[PDB]
């Protein structure tokens, strides 16, 4: 035991003598390869995503580097990991969402559209023929009977429902900052939530942002469309958090 | 630390000696290897510049590093 | 590696034979150092 | 050890090594630069002549992927011509079913997504080929995308690919370009090429250029002969001086 | 794209063992403890729920699923492989119900779910499943408790444990299980034998219980479990 | 040494070994030259015999009435790629009622030899072509490789000791545009005579000439149709 090799077992996805899948414990290390971090916070009226946006050059256009993707009109999500795998899995989400509406006729819940992204990933675990995708989707969206919701699904399959999560480089550090602001408990208004998200990302990286260094995706119960906030709206919250 | 001769019976300090290095380091002699001339290295003309400017130049024109204000690599 | 950048910027000057550096000298040096820094082996975090 | 024999194997590090290597096969090719202005896109390839026996201006690295979409490639050239046919085939199925020239934002995401499907399995080998899609429309302006082996696409205002990727990205950062007419850019492109090329590492070169913008009415051509000469004269003068 | 491998990865060794199934049983023994106790008018399936912060929402997933109006599952081991088997079971049950217009008997369902898990130790280019299912059901007047292993075998039990510390729990149950219990302990005695392997404080949102009497299988609401957790009920 | 057993693996250096090797199959093949003018394209190939009692293997394969090729590599692969071209030029007569223009033919060979350098356990075709054709753009030569690249040339040579020819052809590349038909073939032979050992010469039993022109559908010459071109040929002194 204790990590031994069964010969092949770090080159395909079969059990080790220990009882683990080394090939999937590696695909998690890809998520941190990206170098970005994304926080997601649930309110009582709205769920917020905030992502670090890193434009390395002056050449790259800044409006086509985004990590926030519209899956439906009532489902956004943020992709962390290898950018190739990411876009490949977003494409696949959109497909399922619109296939759902086509077969059942009432657009898809955020619950199930994760459960299907999760199960496609699971197949890549169980066969030897391919590697698993090296990315990690966090969906948000308002449910018609449970308020807002946040789900995160991993390269192995395991997906769960959250009140606040992160993913990427500072995935440990964030969830220690967040769980303190969750056991206290507030009203969690729309301005409460955006406040908790930006201040978590801003302190765990130490940046203290410019409106052009984050992109903020948000979905309210009053207006269930998934918006991506422009730089004008983002700045209103940053100078409000510099006062307070 | 210093090395010193000592009279082999009555332990008197007789003189101070030049410090000593392991004979394998003196065997790593500063040899005298036959000229070969940078003209007889084919291609690799850039490489020669990159090395000379980093090793050879600070041996005579450290004046040009002091006037600019930097330390050689 | 920032200590390197400031030296490299110096070396272009000594090569061109100026008595001063400029804003390109530090622009080039960051590109050079940054290429070999990435090439020259991956650095891993070792936690305690 | 055995983490490089397959595209289907993460390494302990966290990164697929077969894709890393592919990208290094690009870096060992000649240089191609793209630079988008406000009313067109201009392309520039630094095509080496390896003998005097190859016919002039032939076996290009400038494809037409559609009647308004350039494709300038770098890297292993065989796999390039393969992509240029998958792309033509996509930009035909799109005009068939939706009835109008395919938008370059989408043609890119579809050609990247096809490259990506080749880094997943062990049964295939990831493409050794980075390439830029340019395009002009009057409803979208100029757009310039760049794909790579990974399967990543990114909008750009300029970029370069190949063995002088570093030296050429400098020349474009030191260039205003959100304000220049197409006609003025072509002079810049030629000048940039001449700078980034080494005749002490290569013999000589032929300079390939492509409009696609307001000049030509949303088509994509190769720059006419006369304007190409003017751009070579203005480029020898900036190397003299 | 691809074709797929064709050659089995589970192979005999010089011993006469199928090493892959031996290992996939060690994954099972890393999983969260689960106990099963057939009563004399119901079956109790209780399980140690997984969590490791206060951020998780302990009502968005369920380790106790319903397969049919009269069937239930819990599992011990890899969580992705469990959503695959729960989903091939629910379809098996629906083909059976579509041909005989009759709820699938519980002996039947376990015997088919097992033959899916047997197919992945002799198919091309796959690894066995990483779970043990504990299948309760109440048909034809009786209760039933089965357990299928990633091997493919299955054994009827009168009460058992799986997952972590399933050798301590099978002993603890061996004494405390005296037939003719009422349905309500199997709950009590079940919850106790989770505690013989659980470190911390049990709460209504930290374990999941499911019963299964003549009225049909049902997951116990959080309120309901909080009461059995008087440690006296 | 582990990156040589598939076309599917890249090498840390950023090449592919299985594609490099295949091209050594071409340098084992028998020298062959191709040059053009502005009215004729010519394929001059040095056949070879593997015994004293034996004929020589045909280097020039007739494709259509305006396309020839000259192989160099595995012959079993050369007739697998020749049947596919014969089939591509009977697809064009039959649909468009025109000759398939060479540039668009070499682009199909390019699409079909690319494929098996990227699928598992299939190999590259171990044969290099010289494609002499003449259509509505005058004459062409095209060199094909097992890598799947190709080139438009003005005068190319492949096979063994071909480098000796390539230099002869690169010193005289200016004179080719002004030759009459018989003067061109002289160049080709004089270039092909620099690929032999110094001890033997071009005879009529191991030279093959292929001519395609503006008014002349692609022909092939053997044995005693080659004599009107060796006779008159300069002497090559050492």
């Amino acid at each position: 035991s204790r990590g031994s090799s069964a010969g092949f077992d770090r080159h395909i996805t079969i059990f080790s003598p220990e009882g683990r899948l080394y090939q999937v414990e590696y695909a998690f290390k890809a998520i941190n390869q990206g170098g970005l971090t994304s926080v997601a916070v649930r309110g009582k009226d709205c769920a917020v995503i905030v992502t670090q946006k890193k434009v390395p050059d002056k050449l790259l256009d800044s409006s086509t580097v985004t990590h926030l993707f519209k899956i439906t009109e009532n489902i956004g999500c943020v992709m962390t990991g290898m950018t190739a795998d990411s876009r490949s899995q977003v494409q696949r989400a959109r497909y399922e969402a619109a296939n759902w509406k086509y077969k059942y006729g009432y657009e898809i819940p955020v619950d199930m559209l994760c459960k299907r992204i999760a199960d496609i990933s699971q197949v890549y675990t169980q066969n030897a023929e391919m590697r698993p995708l090296g990315c990690c989707m966090i969906l948000i969206g308002i449910d018609e009977e449970q308020g807002p919701q946040v789900y995160k699904c991993d390269p192995a399959g395991y997906y769960c429902g959250f009140k606040a999560t992160a993913a990427g480089v500072k995935q440990t550090e964030s969830t220690s900052f967040l769980e303190k602001k969750v056991k206290k408990k507030f009203d969690w208004t729309f301005e409460q939530t955006v406040e908790t998200a930006i201040t978590c990302l801003s302190t765990v990286l130490s940046i203290d942002f410019k409106p052009s260094e984050i992109e903020v995706g948000v979905v309210t119960v009053e207006n269930p469309k998934f918006r991506i906030l422009t730089e004008a709206e983002i700045d209103a919250h940053l100078v409000a958090l510099a006062e307070r | 630390g210093d090395l010193v001769g000592v009279n082999k019976d009555s332990y008197l300090i007789l003189e101070t000696l030049p410090t000593e290095y392991d004979s394998r380091v003196k065997a790593m002699e500063v040899d005298e290897r036959p000229t070969e001339q940078y003209s007889d290295i084919g291609g690799l003309d850039k490489q020669i510049q990159e090395l000379v400017e980093a090793i050879v130049l600070p041996m005579n024109h450290k004046e040009k590093f002091e006037n600019l204000g930097i330390q050689p690599p | 590696d920032l200590r390197n950048v400031c030296t490299e910027a110096g070396m272009f000057a000594i090569r061109a034979d100026h008595d001063f550096v400029v804003q390109e000298d530090f622009m080039k040096a960051v590109r050079k150092v940054a290429d070999s820094k990435k090439l020259e082996s991956k650095l891993d975090y070792k936690p305690v | 050890t055995g983490y490089d024999l397959s595209a289907s194997t993460f390494s302990p590090d966290g990164r697929v090594f077969q894709v890393e290597y592919a990208m290094k096969a690009v870096e060992n090719s000649s240089t191609a630069i793209g630079i988008r202005c406000k009313d067109g896109v201009v392309f520039g390839v630094e095509k080496l002549v390896l003998s005097k026996l190859y016919e002039e201006g032939s076996n290009k690295r400038l494809f037409n992927v559609d009647r308004h979409v350039g494709m300038a490639v770098a890297g292993l050239l065989a796999d390039a011509r393969s992509l240029a046919d998958i792309a033509r085939e996509e930009a035909s199925n799109f005009r068939s079913n939706f009835g109008y020239n395919i938008p370059l934002k989408h043609l890119a995401d579809r050609v990247a997504m096809y490259v990506h499907a080749y880094t997943l399995y062990s049964a295939v080998r990831p493409f050794g080929c980075s390439f830029m899609l340019g395009s002009y429309s009057v409803n979208d302006g100029a757009q310039l995308y760049m794909i790579d082996p990974s399967g990543v696409s990114y909008g750009y205002w300029g970029c370069a690919i190949g063995k002088a990727r570093q030296a050429a990205k400098t020349e474009i950062e030191k260039l205003q370009m959100k304000e220049m007419t197409c006609r003025d850019i072509v002079k810049e492109v030629a000048k940039i090429i001449y700078i980034v090329h080494d005749e002490v590492k290569d013999k000589a070169f032929e300079l390939e250029l492509s409009w696609v913008g307001e000049l030509t009415n949303g088509r994509h051509e190769i720059v006419p002969k006369d304007i190409r000469e003017e751009a070579e004269k203005y480029a020898k003068e900036s190397l003299k001086e | 794209a691809e074709r797929g491998y064709s050659f089995s990865l589970t192979t005999f060794s010089p011993s006469g063992k199928l090493v892959q199934i031996e290992y996939a049983l060690a994954a099972v023994a890393g999983g969260a403890p689960s106990v099963g106790i057939k009563a004399a008018n119901g079956v109790v399936l209780a399980t140690e729920k997984k969590q490791k912060s206060i951020l998780y929402d302990e009502r968005s997933v369920h380790k106790v699923e319903p397969i049919t109006k009269h069937i239930g599952l819990v599992y011990s081991g890899m969580g992705p492989d469990y959503r695959v088997l729960v989903h091939r079971a629910r379809k098996l049950a629906q083909q059976y119900y579509l041909v005989y217009q009759e709820p699938i008997p519980t002996a039947q369902l376990v015997q088919r779910v097992a033959s899916v898990m047997q197919e992945y130790t002799q198919s091309g280019g796959v690894r066995p499943f990483g779970v043990s299912l504990l299948i309760c059901g109440w048909n034809e007047g009786r209760p039933y408790l089965f357990q299928s292993d990633p091997s493919g075998a299955y054994f009827a039990w009168k009460a058992t444990a799986m997952g972590k510390n399933y050798v301590n729990g099978k002993t603890f149950l061996e004494k405390r299980y005296n037939e003719d219990l009422e349905l309500e302990d199997a709950i009590h005695t079940a919850i106790l034998t989770l505690k013989e392997s659980f470190e911390g404080q049990m709460t209504e949102d930290n374990i999941e219980v499911g019963i299964c009497n003549e009225a049909g299988f049902r997951r116990l609401t959080p309120t309901e479990v909080k009461d059995y957790l008087a440690a006296i009920a | 040494n582990q990156y040589d057993n598939d076309v599917t693996v890249w090498s840390p250096q950023g090449r592919i070994h299985q594609i490099e090797y295949a091209m050594e199959a071409v340098k084992q093949g028998s020298a062959t030259v191709g040059l053009k003018s502005k009215t004729h394209a010519v394929l001059v190939a040095l056949k070879r015999a593997q015994s004293e009692l034996a004929a020589h293997q045909k280097k020039i394969l007739h494709v259509d009435n305006h396309i020839g090729i000259s192989i160099a590599g595995l012959t079993a692969d050369a007739r697998l790629l020749c049947n596919f071209m014969r089939q591509e030029c009977l697809d064009s007569r039959f649909v468009f009622d025109r000759p398939l223009p060479v540039s668009r033919l070499v682009s199909l060979i390019g699409s079909k030899t690319q494929i098996p350098t990227q699928r598992y356990g299939r190999r590259p075709y171990g044969v290099g072509l010289l494609i002499a054709g003449y259509d509505d753009m005058g004459p062409h030569i095209f060199q094909t490789c097992p890598s799947a690249n190709y080139f438009d040339c003005r005068a190319m040579s492949i096979g063994a000791r071909s480098q000796s020819a390539r230099t002869y052809l690169e010193r005289h590349m200016s004179e080719f545009m002004e030759c009459n038909l018989n003067e061109l073939v002289k160049h080709g032979l004089r270039a092909l005579r620099e690929t032999l050992p110094a001890e033997q010469d071009l005879t009529t039993k191991n030279v093959s000439i292929g001519i395609v022109g503006k008014d002349l559908e692609f022909t092939i010459y053997d044995d005693d149709d080659v004599s009107p071109f060796l006779e008159g040929l300069e002497e090559r002194p050492q």
